[PDB]
């Protein structure tokens, strides 16, 4: 561990996101820790998506996660619909769902 | 305009799942993601640190903005791994 | 004067797909027109928010930022147009 | 076959597909005549274009599902005007 | 005009609750339920009065606004009875149960 | 310190009637005061949370007003009044 | 004794306090001089539209004193207030007397 | 502890209506409506410096927030009513 974020076993830029809290008129400090949580939550958040996408990818024997994948994940899940449920996702499509009266 | 974190999204897609790769597009929608995510709880935590007459953001603004901002389950994780990030990183200081 | 009136090239076959994209089983006839206006209210809305963000930076071509941040105005996050 | 069996066909087809499906040269002609309202000689990157695209197209397949619900709650199959009238007046689009 | 029925008494005690803009809800209770809710996410927390009057005020607005989308969805079903169904519909597009 | 418990009941069929007066409602079936209940018991459930939140934050065992402000905002909702 | 900047650009509200609450708020690194003067012209400009169709409506109740009720009944009656403050509550406000007319009789 | 405007609201209401007076619940909405406002404009016009990789709001930003953020005629009006605020000052 040299980089801040190996220190804290992170892949995402614990330097950079110091910097763009610093850049990004948030106060008048940001304190070393900070970048540490915001870096370890992004981090976190990525792979819930990621793991849930790639899970859409291999149900329908693909091995490249594509937007559709994306969107699959998120809708499929009740966490992750909550948190994005004002995003619309390029080239996601809709979950298919039909309403059970309108079956023959 | 807006950040890349393209370089970091690949090495997490690489733990979670070796053997699947990702889309340019795709990749579109993890970069946005990743900026809106950052900007939801960085302003927040702006906002906490102004009501509470507090001049820096420390990693408990980040925390309690996590807490409201992340549906309650979800936080809960986000919350553990923050925490875990800072105590690591603390530690070897 | 001139006809401008490009909302009527939005066709009946597109607001049927969308429809069923949108889980429809049937359609009123008078439900296309109501489409075409409904929309019509909602780019103009977009629209009107991306030029401002594009005047306002003294540029002349409206790019893919100022759209979304025009739709993050109207509460709407779209993903895929940042870089 | 029966027009419900060809519209459940249908249905099933575009929620798998995330193609865009509305004209893409059409679509760009009605977003150049909005603007020339607003203000003359803009012009619109391609990717402008499509950004619009995707959220006009978002918007309104999400419109059309709540404008069924409220055919369905209705004991219709069939959306009509006041479906989607009633959708937007609840999602405070319309006073 | 019809003549003193359960509708007419009923349109009458719309225009009087329309016309008033005092909370609905008894404030005693109301705080209880506060408190009682409050019991789960901390122990020894206090409530000043004025938060559980805020908290008052933005329910209640809550549930008039509840109320008048799921008035719009009986009047659609061609009811003048609300019914739960009617509270989903609202619901679901508002974006609350979705 | 005592226990407290079932206070949703405290939501009354005339409470929840004067309620629906207000929002123009003509008649009422007898299953709506259950269902506004739990609507309601969610709401605050929520709002409370945030507040709550805001609270523990700023070290304080006391919820204010500004607290309760704060968290609606959080929710999309602005309250006007209660900034003194 | 120097003279406001309120007085000078012609305002009631306080154009010297809005500069300060602009940089207590951390918007930017500068706030030029031009920023709070419009800022304060603003939101006196909003402030007197309201009142003035408050007043009004406390009028048309016989009213000499402004009440919540008044500040509703103006916002909600004025269409382009009522969309500025869709998501607003304002407390002991009330709702616009309003009946959907199929529950009227004939 | 948010900002008190109520000296400010009354001499505007004074302009408005010599003969009416205001409750004091009514002034605690008017207040929370002037802060609500502030934010809006100032949220929005941090924004657009920031897009715009400039280190000062200016008049502009404020313009530009307030046309963004408020309707149809407000917005045109609070414009005009800007605009002025700023010549007279820059003039006096
Ligand atoms: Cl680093
Ligand atoms: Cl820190
Ligand atoms: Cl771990
Ligand atoms: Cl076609
Ligand atoms: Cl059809
Ligand atoms: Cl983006
Ligand atoms: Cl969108
Ligand atoms: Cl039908
Ligand atoms: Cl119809
Ligand atoms: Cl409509
Ligand atoms: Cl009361
Ligand atoms: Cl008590
Ligand atoms: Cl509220
Ligand atoms: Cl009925
Ligand atoms: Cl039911
Ligand atoms: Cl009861
Ligand atoms: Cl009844
Ligand atoms: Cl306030
Ligand atoms: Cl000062
Ligand atoms: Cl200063
Ligand atoms: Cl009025
Ligand atoms: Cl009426
Ligand atoms: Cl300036």
């Amino acid at each position: 561990a040299k980089s801040r974020s190996s220190r804290a076993g992170l892949q995402f830029p614990v330097g950079r996101v110091h910097r763009l809290l610093r850049k990004g008129n948030y106060a008048e400090r940001v304190g070393a820790g900070a970048p540490v949580y915001l870096a370890a939550v992004l981090e976190y958040l990525t792979a819930e998506i990621l793991e849930l996408a790639g899970n859409a990818a291999r149900d329908n024997k693909k091995t490249r996660i594509i937007p559709r994948h994306l969107q699959l994940a998120i809708r499929n899940d009740e966490e992750l619909n909550k948190l994005l449920g004002k995003v619309t996702i390029a080239q996601g499509g809709v979950l298919p769902n039909i309403q059970a009266v309108l079956l023959p | 305009r807006k950040e890349s974190y393209s370089i970091y999204v690949y090495k997490v897609l690489k733990q979670v799942h070796p053997d699947t790769g990702i889309s340019s597009k795709a990749m579109g929608i993890m970069n946005s993601f990743v900026n809106d995510i950052f900007e939801r709880i960085a302003g927040e935590a702006s906002r906490l640190a102004h009501y509470n007459k507090r001049s820096t953001i420390t990693s408990r603004e980040i925390q309690t903005a996590v807490r409201l901002l992340l549906p309650g389950e979800l936080a809960k994780h986000a919350v553990s791994e923050g925490t875990k990030a800072v105590t690591k990183y603390t530690s070897s200081k | 004067k001139v006809l401008r009136d490009n909302i009527q090239g939005i066709t009946k076959p597109a607001i049927r797909r969308l429809a069923r994209r949108g889980g429809v089983k049937r359609i009123s006839g008078l439900i296309y027109e109501e489409t075409r206006g409904v929309l019509k209210v909602f780019l103009e809305n977009v629209i009107r928010d991306a030029v401002t963000y594009t005047e306002h930076a003294k540029r002349k071509t409206v790019t893919a930022m100022d759209v979304v941040y025009a739709l993050k105005r109207q509460g709407r996050t779209l993903y895929g147009f940042g870089g | 076959y029966r027009p419900g069996t060809v519209a459940l066909r249908e249905i099933r087809r575009y929620q798998k597909s995330t193609e865009l499906l509305i004209r893409k040269l059409p679509f760009q002609r009605l977003v150049r005549e909005i603007a020339q309202d607003f203000k003359t000689d803009l012009r619109f990157q391609s990717s402008a274009v499509m950004a619009l695209q995707e959220a006009s197209e978002a918007y309104l397949v999400g419109l059309f599902e709540d404008t069924n619900l409220c055919a369905i709650h209705a004991k219709r199959v069939t959306i009509m005007p006041k479906d989607i009238q009633l959708a937007r007046r609840i999602r405070g689009e319309r006073a």
